[PDB]
């Protein structure tokens, strides 16, 4: 779905 | 696609009273993504419930939401006075979002007759061509109410609408207001303008009337 | 606090098309959804629309595709509603909802904050100010209740106060209806002693502020 999407990157800023 | 119906439509209980309202999908929603908003008179919906259980912060604990598939429940454990508005479900774990129908949670309280008011149209409006009859019923409950307009006995319609306010926030009463009109050349043209009203706290129906030009 | 204020509301011709913009601030905005939804007279909410502002995703609902477009301004951070084809199934307010935020992030994607709303009308109209009638109580007396008839004006709203403000308790002043010739009437009432019908003055006072009008009209019995 779209309103995932913004998760997604959520999970991506959230660096290793 | 996905159809959200909510229930009851309206859902009527008194302040202090525990409310369960319910909303169902035409399929089930992955992974709880359903939000519950509250909305009063002239104001954007407000978040209560979102992923199905999980409460934004500051709404209080008294509101809860459930359900695990096709059928959630916001709960209000203790209705206080401002929790009384409409309520909206709406399904979001699909690309294509949707809102329910609402519920509107109202306030409870004893049978109310409504009180009848008919008036003529003013010779003003009249010089204009013109004539609205105007059918007030004043301070009733339920909202459901019925109104007939009569010309010379013959029934009325597609030449009237009607406006109710909202719930009083004083008596809980609702106020109706109905308009007939007419061109001035069929106005004249007959005697006797009536509206009948039916309603739950009235034994039978009533009738007020006017003669045209006394 | 985040905030949203949009654009003012706006008549439309039928056919045409309406802008609609959201000014963001508050907090975040490039890394999370915005969405549309409007909501007609009477009815419920209807989710439009939505704008992620990072790579310009967008989402439309299958009903406002070639119809709706959404646009976001990083630079502004603005989001943007357009909408072609006007009808009067268009005639709505807008709101323009972001989704919310939880603890260290996180989308919640449940519309958290929500502007003020645009109010869209599409008809065609021309600005034109109200007849105000008198609705007078009745000789046959029985409490009795008079009120104003406030017709044939557009577009919406128009306000009403008696007595310059001083008759407040009992009055009930109804939701506007649309009318077959497009032009809207509404019906103000009050209910007062009987025994002072003939000794208090009451008047109605209607402000109609797009037609830049006014009257107020003494209502007595006929």
């Amino acid at each position: 779905n779209w309103f995932d999407i913004t998760n997604w990157l959520w999970y991506i800023k959230k660096k290793k | 696609d996905v159809v959200m119906t909510q229930s009851p439509g309206t859902l009527s209980l008194s302040p202090g009273e525990r409310a369960t309202l319910s909303c169902r999908a035409s399929q089930s929603v992955s992974g709880g993504a359903l939000a519950w908003y509250q909305q009063k008179p002239g104001q954007a919906p407000r978040l209560l419930i979102y992923d199905t259980s999980s409460r934004p912060t500051g709404v209080p604990g008294r509101f809860s939401g459930s359900g695990s598939g096709t059928d959630f429940s916001l709960t209000i454990s203790r209705l206080e006075p401002e929790d009384f508005a409409v309520y909206y479900c709406q399904q979001y774990g699909t690309s294509q979002s949707t809102f329910g129908q609402g519920t509107r949670l109202e306030i409870k309280r004893t049978v109310a007759a409504p009180s009848v008011f008919i008036f003529p149209p003013s010779d003003e409006q009249l010089k204009s061509g013109t004539a609205s009859v105007v059918c007030l019923l004043n301070n009733f409950y339920p909202r459901e109410a019925k109104v007939q307009w009569k010309v010379d006995n013959a029934l009325q319609s597609g030449n009237s609408q009607e406006s109710v306010t909202e719930q009083d926030s004083k008596d809980s009463t609702y106020s109706l207001s109905s308009t007939l009109t007419l061109s001035k050349a069929d106005y004249e043209k007959h005697k006797v303008y009536a509206c009948e009203v039916t309603h739950q706290g009235l034994s039978s129906p009533v009738t007020k009337s006017f003669n045209r030009g006394e | 606090e985040v905030q949203l204020v949009q654009s003012g509301g706006e008549v439309k011709r039928p056919g045409s098309s309406v802008t609609v913009s959201c000014k963001a601030t508050g907090g975040t905005f490039s890394t999370l959804a915005f969405n549309w939804v409007r909501q007609a007279p009477g009815q419920g909410p209807e989710w439009m629309g939505g704008i992620v502002p990072l790579f310009s995703i967008v989402n439309y609902g299958q009903k406002f595709q070639g119809r709706l477009t959404i646009r976001a301004d990083k630079s502004t951070t603005t989001v943007f509603l357009d909408l072609s084809g006007l009808t009067s199934a268009d005639t709505a307010t807008y709101y323009c909802a972001r989704e919310g935020e939880g603890w260290f992030g996180k989308p919640l994607r449940a519309f958290e904050f929500w502007g003020q709303g645009t109010v869209i009308t599409v008809s065609s109209a021309s600005t034109k100010g109200p007849s105000v009638f008198p609705l007078a109580p009745s000789s046959k007396s029985t409490t009795a209740a008079l009120g104003c008839l406030v017709k044939d004006y557009f577009p919406e709203p128009v306000t009403v106060s008696w007595n310059s403000g001083a008759l407040t308790s009992g009055v009930h002043t109804f939701p506007a209806v649309l009318q077959s010739s497009g032009l809207y009437s509404l019906s103000s009432v009050v209910t007062v002693p009987s025994s002072s019908l003939g000794t208090q003055t009451y008047i109605c006072n209607v402000n109609h502020k797009p037609s830049n009008t006014k009257v107020d009209k003494k209502v007595e019995p006929k």
